[PDB]
RNA sequence: GCAGUCAAGCGUUCAUAGCGACAUUGCUUUUUGAUUCUUCGAUGUCGGCUCUUCCUAUCAUACCGAAGCAGAAUUCGGUAA
RNA sequence: UUCAUCUAGACAGCCGGACGGUGGCCAUGGAAGUCGGAAUCCGCUAAGGAGUGUGUAACAACUCACCGGCCGAAUGAACUA
């Protein structure tokens, strides 16, 4: 029906602020510093208490009507990504026969070199994106760590990571040994 | 389909089913077997009582079968009573005579077979004795025009059928065979029902009248005249004291001796 | 080691084979021009027609016959399998809804040519082409009935095993939900993990053992076979019964460890039922567990085919036990080598 | 869909009680309410329970009873009754049960995990009378309960005897939910029961956990 | 507190289906024969088949009730024949007949009203 | 070929007095005792070799996806000339 | 435009709860609501209809609603163009 405004009551801690101009938010964080581009929405927004936000969105009968609420997710995103942080704890949960995953280095990328997967003799270099931190098993058996500052740099790598090892004949019932994510847990324990 | 239902808990005991069309008529003869007549064209023997399972299938007639009739229609739809009006003291004094005025109808030969009469569209007529066979005993043939309806008499011995040609025709029973028409109907004649004296038997016409006519004697006894419209249905008692009709003129006429 | 089955491709029965629906459409479809003239533009939908008829003709009506055998082959037993799936009904509803549509092809063919005639009118084309749809539709309608139950235990065949009665085999069978976690599985490696298996409580555990140079190795159907055929108006039991039937070596299973007090009294007069049926078949008695057995019931049922008293042509039992790695090597070998000083000695 | 129900029931108590339960169930609910002849409890609502008594100064009929309708604003409900107090005070502090409650609370006991084969009976019970877990409750582990398992040929196991829940720790949405699994109760159901109210007397006694 | 079953009728050979568990100490046997004697009066109920054990003491503590003692009280020793069987050849039967029964039934203490199991002879016994 | 369910219109006013389209779901093989020439023994007897170009209702190869996908083998659909 | 529900807590996302007599009858190959047939009885309540899944060879376990707590501002589904 048109929308004049449909302003949200946004809590933003102190420590954590951001900086507002046109278009582009700032990620302020102790641990990592990062930025992102948005420029497909056109978003403003506006300070009148420090941590609440209230401003004003238009147009009301089509697809926009509250694009806040889709912002404001990306928002606690970047909040909640650099202090509590996203740590996809997924567990390898396979049989058949022991897989020697060794992880080297290289440019900086850090490519996931697999020997002998399940009988195959392919070098899958799956890209790495910078942000996020990769290692082994230490107490648990078959535990890696995907701890993260970014959604759209982990989250969005882990999905191509699963489906790399698509297969024309078989599939997912052949074998248990399918990378599946047990729990999308956080970095901080207590949060 | 024909549902068979208890009446006690309105229970549905079974459904029978098989039949192709609509099915338009039904009597439970005294064996504890449903004979049906269909739209159709078929004629059906069920073990009823039993199973609720199809035994026979006759195909004989070549339209739909609108009305039966059985040698012991009319003391099975007695039961025990008769025109004495003697009701037994107990339950399977009951029973027990009801079966004894159905031995005595249904026996042929002195053994119970009980007889069955179908009418169709096709003005045909078949007689069987399904009990003794498949084959019907014969093939009734002479109405100019539909048998709407067929009775046989209580005691089973004669079969009168009111036929739409303006005639009611007499059978022999047992036979089939055609004794006579009786004429004296000007219009189409609807329905016929026995008296429980097994003499005479009542029809309704088209024509507005009720007839009585002593079928032994194949001579009109009565006519009775007074409905100012067609009378549909007529039945006469069990106890044998009054006739009844209902019609399109809408009013009841009970008629007495 | 195999018989007849598991060579016929998928079918498609009615749902999967809504092919004829699209090519009606096209068909009804069409609505060319003609080149050269545009007053000879009536001659060309006669090649229209010759083309719909060869599709169905091809169509289907051949590859149904195929991977089967026939209702009187050699043995009853390579069709009591089928018995305990489609039924001798679904049976000859094989063969049977075989020549079904089968001749349907027929009918097929003929009203093909048929039509066939004429090649003027695309429009009439069009007519015939949305008959011959029509006349496709009756048919497969209950065909894929009795289609669907095809499909159904089409890929059935997959789990249920084959043997082969023309060599040597050995049967062997035991009872479950007693104790054959350590003990029947000791022989074979049979698990189970995704093919399920309804009737008795567990699955198809069959054993195979390969000495020498022989081939000794048979399923085991349990539930049917412990019981009387007249006790099961159908099912499998039969299926267990039939089962027997076929064999070389029967080999009997018992057990006096007492599980749950669980003696044998009733199923003693029941050994007679098949021992005349056994001109040319060895027997032996396998029991598990035999040291706890308690002297209550051992002065009973000893007078059965473990002394000579009663139903015993007089053979070699053994008392011992699998699941404590007895010897068990010498149990699986002392059930077989009558067979080779027998059938095998003499043929 | 019901709208009235508490005025069917006015002019026929003098004795209204009001109770105080707290983890609500059912099958451990009507152990008193069906063995007494006059005693409807009402448990769900909170102001539909003052509907014949009145939540304000002018929607009401009796003296002192509309500053009782505003502490009625909890897990509490009324009781259809008209019998002694004494009669009934001491009834409440006669019956116990033990439960597996709710969730998202300090419990005490402490339970064990055993270490391989999964079963469904209890820790105090001896594997050697437990059942095994059937081939159907999978997915629902290794998201649900986040416990890191490991299927063995068929046989769905584990790998390491975690312990997750113990004497005072509160968890989430799978506390009482771990419990149910295999069957031990966590903690004790204990009847505390709030105050009361007479019509005769127009006055009110806070009893129990409401004594201020 | 545990109940299991084998083979319709307590002999068979070795096709039982009894797994683990063995109730009262070790190797039952016996256990299983005093639910035999535990049925009153005769068998016929067998469908969703219990057995009730104490802490270390094989007793019976099994009660139908309006599960057993129904089919007998329509005076005929055996069971349901087709459907709907009500009574043997009547409709109506004397409430008095079952009201004795009702009485006992009432151990348990959850329900409160007497007329409920008595007024169930239309909706239960002709059904 | 025939016969139902759903009922949008019409019936001066009103869905079911008399009627009732376009779909979907069955049975049956008689186009209504077939109005005077009609359901037939009749294959259109106009194509081939060499050379160039293009399209899709896609048989095969490459890249996804069905099914009691174990492996192997076989079949089907969509996006591509 | 035509309408339930809408300050004695509407409508979502969660938690909690989802109870007896009684193991209700024909088929034990399996089948204690969950592949058919015979079909939609009482009592106790704030609430509880023999019922649309997952499938170990049968329960409790998981999936859920007329009616609640919490949240406190508009509205669950079916048409016309």
């Amino acid at each position: 029906m048109k929308y004049i405004q449909t302003e949200q009551q946004i809590e933003v801690p102190e420590g954590v602020t951001v900086s507002i101009k046109s278009r582009i938010v700032k990620v302020v964080g102790p641990r990592g510093t990062l930025t992102k581009n948005l420029k497909h929405i056109d978003v403003t927004f506006t300070k009148v208490n420090n941590q609440l936000i209230k401003v004003a969105v238009h147009n009301g009968g089509r697809k926009h009507v509250a694009a806040l609420r889709t912002v404001k997710s990306l928002v606690d995103n970047m909040i909640t990504g650099v202090t509590k942080g996203y740590k996809y704890k997924m567990r390898y949960v396979y049989a058949h026969f022991p897989i020697n995953v060794n992880i080297v280095e290289k440019d900086g990328a850090k490519f996931i070199e697999v020997r002998n997967f399940l009988g195959d003799k392919k070098i899958r270099n799956v890209p790495v994106r910078d942000g996020v931190t990769i290692e082994f098993s230490t107490n648990v058996k078959d535990e890696i760590v995907l701890s993260g500052n970014s959604v759209e740099d982990v989250s969005q790598n882990a999905a191509d990571l699963q489906q790399i090892c698509r297969v024309r004949n078989k599939d997912i019932r052949k074998f248990l040994d399918g990378i599946y994510v047990s729990h999308k847990g956080f970095i901080t324990e207590d949060l | 389909t024909i549902k068979i239902w208890d009446t006690v808990s309105r229970v549905c005991q079974y459904t029978m089913s098989g039949h192709t069309n609509s099915v338009s008529c039904v009597k439970w003869g005294g064996q504890g077997l449903l004979y049906s007549g269909s739209h159709d064209r078929t004629v059906r023997v069920w073990d009823i009582n039993s199973q609720g399972r199809c035994i026979n299938i006759l195909k004989s007639h070549a339209h739909w079968v609108n009305h039966l009739s059985l040698s012991t229609d009319y003391a099975l739809r007695i039961g025990a009573f008769d025109h004495t009006g003697k009701k037994p003291s107990t339950p399977e004094e009951a029973q027990k005579k009801a079966l004894e005025n159905y031995e005595k109808i249904c026996k042929k030969n002195g053994n119970s077979e009980e007889m069955m009469v179908t009418a169709s569209d096709d003005y045909t007529m078949f007689l069987w004795n399904p009990l003794k066979s498949t084959k019907p005993i014969a093939r009734m043939t002479g109405h100019q025009k539909l048998v709407n309806h067929v009775a046989f008499s209580p005691d089973g011995r004669y079969i009168v059928s009111a036929s739409f040609d303006n005639s009611i025709k007499l059978w022999d029973g047992r036979d089939g065979k055609f004794i006579s028409t009786f004429r004296g109907h000007v219009a189409s004649v609807y329905q016929v029902a026995w008296s429980s004296d097994c003499r005479l038997l009542v029809s309704c016409s088209k024509d507005t009248t009720l007839k009585v006519w002593d079928v032994r004697t194949r001579k009109l006894s009565v006519d009775l005249p007074g409905h100012k419209d067609e009378v549909y249905t007529v039945d006469w008692s069990v106890d044998g004291k009054r006739v009844c009709s209902g019609g399109k003129d809408k009013m009841v006429r009970l008629w007495t001796h | 080691m195999q018989l007849s089955w598991k060579d016929i491709p998928t079918v498609a029965p009615a749902n999967d084979l809504l092919d004829i629906v699209l090519n009606r459409t096209q068909r009804k479809t069409p609505t060319v021009i003609r080149p050269g003239f545009k007053i000879t533009r009536i001659r060309a939908f006669y090649m229209r027609k010759v083309k719909y008829t060869g599709e169905g003709f091809v169509e289907k009506f051949e590859d149904i016959l195929k991977g089967f055998p026939n209702i009187n082959d050699v043995h009853p037993f390579h069709r009591d399998l089928m018995d305990t799936l489609y039924e001798k009904n679904h049976y000859k509803i094989s063969l049977a809804a075989i020549s079904r549509a089968k001749s349907l092809v027929e009918q097929v063919a003929r009203d093909y040519v048929r039509l066939l005639k004429f090649g003027q009118s695309l429009f009439q084309c069009k007519q015939l082409k949305r008959a011959a749809l029509g006349r496709m539709a009756t048919i497969v309608k209950k065909l894929r009935d009795p289609l669907a139950y095809l499909e159904q235990v089409r890929q059935h065949i997959g789990r249920l095993p084959s043997i082969d009665p023309n060599t040597r085999t050995l049967l062997i069978c035991g009872y479950p939900n007693v104790g054959k976690s350590s003990f029947l599985r000791c022989i074979t490696k049979s698990d189970v993990d995704v093919q399920p298996y309804a009737f008795t409580t567990k699955s198809l555990y069959v054993g195979h053992f390969d000495y020498k140079y022989l081939r000794f190795q048979a399923i085991d159907t349990p539930g049917i076979l412990d019981r009387p055929t007249e006790e099961m108006n159908n099912i499998e039991m039969q299926s267990i019964y039939a089962i027997a039937h076929l064999r070389s070596c029967v080999l009997y299973f018992m057990d006096l460890s007492e599980q749950c007090g669980f003696t044998i009294e009733a199923q003693v007069k029941l050994f007679h039922s098949i021992k005349p049926l056994f001109a040319n078949k060895s027997v032996m008695v396998v029991i598990n567990k035999t040291d706890i057995i308690r002297p209550e019931d051992l002065d009973e049922e000893r007078a059965q085919l473990l002394e000579s008293v009663k139903e015993v042509p007089g053979v070699e039992i053994m008392t011992s036990s699998c699941q404590l790695e007895e010897n068990v090597m010498e149990v699986r070998n002392k059930a077989c080598e009558k067979l080779l000083a027998s059938r095998i000695e003499n043929k | 869909r019901i709208f009235d129900e508490v005025r069917e029931a006015l002019d026929t108590y003098r004795y209204v009680w009001v109770l105080h339960l707290d983890d609500v169930r059912t099958p451990v609910l009507q152990e008193i309410r069906t063995s007494w002849a006059g005693s409807k409890l009402i448990m769900g609502k909170r102001k539909v329970l003052q509907k014949a008594l009145g939540e304000k100064r002018e929607e009401e009929y009796k003296e002192n009873l509309y500053q009782l309708s505003k502490l009625c604003s909890g897990v509490t409900g009324l009781l259809f009754t008209d019998e002694d107090v004494n009669t009934v005070k001491e009834y409440f502090k006669s019956y116990v049960r033990s439960d597996y409650s709710r969730p998202n609370t300090k419990a005490p006991l402490t339970f064990t995990i055993p270490e391989g084969i999964v079963y469904s009976r209890g820790g105090q019970i001896p594997a050697e009378e437990d059942v095994p877990m059937i081939h159907s409750l999978e997915p629902t582990m290794r998201n649900k309960f986040e416990i890191p398992t490991k299927i063995k040929a068929g046989k769905i196991t584990i790998d390491s005897p975690y312990l997750v829940c113990t004497e005072g720790e509160k968890l989430d949405v799978r506390q009482a939910l771990i419990l149910k699994q295999f069957g031990i109760a966590a903690s004790e159901f204990k009847v505390k029961v709030s105050a009361y109210y007479d019509n005769d007397s127009s006055t009110v006694e806070s009893t129990n956990i409401n004594m201020e | 507190y545990l109940y299991l079953r084998a083979v319709g009728g307590e002999v068979g050979a070795s096709a039982a289906l009894a797994p683990k568990i063995g109730p009262l100490g070790l190797s039952p046997k016996k256990v299983g024969e005093d639910i035999a004697k535990a049925t009153k009066e005769f068998k016929g109920i067998k469908v969703t088949v219990q057995l009730k054990i104490q802490n270390r003491q094989a007793a019976a503590s099994v009660v139908p009730s309006a599960s057993s003692l129904v089919i007998t009280a329509l005076k005929e020793p055996p069971r349901d024949r087709k459907k709907d069987k009500n009574v043997k050849h009547s409709g109506n039967i004397q409430l008095d007949e079952i009201i004795e029964i009702a009485r006992q039934m009432r151990d348990k203490s959850f329900g409160r009203t007497l007329a409920s199991v008595t007024k169930e002879i239309l909706g239960t016994a002709q059904s």
